[PDB]
């Protein structure tokens, strides 16, 4: 029925990090679940998995050692913990289960598993791990003075993200907030435009409030020609 | 393996396949392809299962076939909700499953929108933290696929070049941003800077000076 998957998790490199996956609606032991991971903009990559009810798993040689599926059916939760985490271990990590039982009571109540089933059908929200080197910072915000246009530039901040309102949410018309990128220093920078009429720049003052929850950081910025 | 087309194309209304390569362990192994939907930020949708089953609730329009090492998901009857990605996936000796690269399928229900572009030079502010960076704006444009090039003097510059993936915006263009990152002295070095942005060949061109 659903496969509740954790919130969003950062850590640094080398560090660990255990990812849970709880399921509800149907009986959690005999399903297999596996994990399959996907990169930001690339394609979906397998993991591993487990039968609960037995604890038996199936790891990729890509990443024996490290991997480590388990599942506590007392809480009907499956854990994939991956050690030794890398910047390029940077994805997004979901948890699927199969259509069908992968372990079947036979007559006899003896048990017996099921054929290489098809094992990806109900999938979980997933969960972002970023793994970075950069800690927490706060943006600098840099005024991009200016039919007009005019914008505040957030750079050098870290993680995600940061919200940007002109004129404490009053300007809402004509505003682009692009998607931040992320430069070679592992810091993110996004930039905020608006479109305003010519004769407004030296009538109207525009401020661009820019908030980062992860810094605890309130930025007001005003922008004139 | 599984080695898939890297895009397909159509227009509403017209089949549409996908290819999925495989060795002789991988597909034509076992009968367990399936083909998975996904659309941007959401978790992969299972379309077809072992070959050709196609589970409940998916559009009779889906349908998978399999021919030795290659199968074939086929969409008739296009639609725009059938813009996302698809995976090819396949059980493989050694109890292991492997995935495709995917096929990014866009159908063109829209009329090509040339780019909006808009330059700016560094800020003052920001010179002053010894770092001067160029941003350039693109929005309003369609299909989602541009190609940026930075001009200092007419000149190519490729050092310092970072140029965000279009996305989807609220009238469902595309919106992309490319940032030049010079040192204080180079982007005083040279008289002008020129952000040159091309969709479908037409190509728009928005430069700055130190001024």
């Amino acid at each position: 029925v659903q496969l509740v998957q954790s919130g969003a998790e950062v850590k640094k490199p080398g560090a660990s990090v255990k990812l849970s996956c709880k399921a509800s609606g149907y009986t959690f032991s005999i399903y297999a679940i596996t994990w399959v991971r996907q990169a930001p903009g690339q394609g979906l990559e397998w993991m591993g998995g487990i039968i609960p009810l037995v604890g038996i798993t199936n790891y990729a040689q890509k990443f024996q050692g490290r991997v480590t599926i388990t599942a506590d059916t007392s809480t009907t939760t499956a854990y994939m913990e991956l050690s030794s985490l890398r910047s390029e271990d940077t994805a997004v990590y979901y948890c699927s289960r199969g259509l069908g039982p992968s372990i079947e009571t036979e007559d006899d109540y003896d048990y017996s598993y099921t054929s290489e089933y098809n094992l990806l059908h109900v999938w979980g929200r997933g969960v972002l791990v970023t793994v970075s080197s950069a800690s927490t910072k706060g943006p600098s915000v840099f005024p991009l003075a200016p039919t007009a246009a005019l914008g505040c530039l957030v750079k050098d901040y870290f993680p995600e993200p940061v919200t940007v309102s002109w004129n404490s949410g009053a300007l809402t018309s004509g505003v682009h907030t692009f998607p931040a990128v992320l430069q070679s220093s592992g810091l993110y920078s996004l930039s905020s435009v608006v479109t305003v009429p010519s004769s407004s720049l030296g009538t109207q003052t525009y401020i661009c409030n820019v908030n980062h929850k992860p810094s605890n950081t309130k930025v007001d910025k005003k922008v004139e020609p | 393996a599984l080695t898939q087309p890297r895009s397909v194309s159509e227009s509403p209304g017209q089949s549409v396949t996908f290819s999925c390569t495989g060795t002789s362990s991988d597909i034509g192994g076992y009968n367990y392809v399936s083909w998975f939907q996904q659309h941007p930020e959401t978790a992969p949708k299972l379309m077809i299962y072992e070959v050709s089953k196609r589970p409940s609730g998916v559009s009779d329009r889906f349908s998978g076939s399999k021919s030795g090492n290659t199968a074939s998901l086929t969409i008739s009857g296009l639609q725009a909700e059938d813009e996302a990605d698809y995976y090819c996936s396949s059980y493989a000796d050694s109890n292991t499953l492997v995935f495709g690269g995917g096929t990014r399928l866009t159908v063109l229900g829209q009329p090509k929108a040339a780019p909006s572009v808009t330059l700016f030079p560094p800020s003052s502010e920001e010179l002053q933290a010894n770092k001067a960076t160029l941003v350039c704006l693109i929005s309003d444009f369609y299909p989602g696929a541009v190609t940026v090039a930075w001009k200092a003097d007419s000149s190519p510059v490729k050092a310092g070049v970072e140029t965000t993936t279009p996305s989807k915006q609220s009238n469902n263009k595309y919106a992309a941003s490319s940032y030049l990152s010079l040192t204080p002295e180079q982007w005083k070095s040279h008289r002008s800077y020129s952000c040159q942005v091309t969709h479908e060949g037409s190509t728009v061109e928005k430069t700055v000076a130190p001024t």
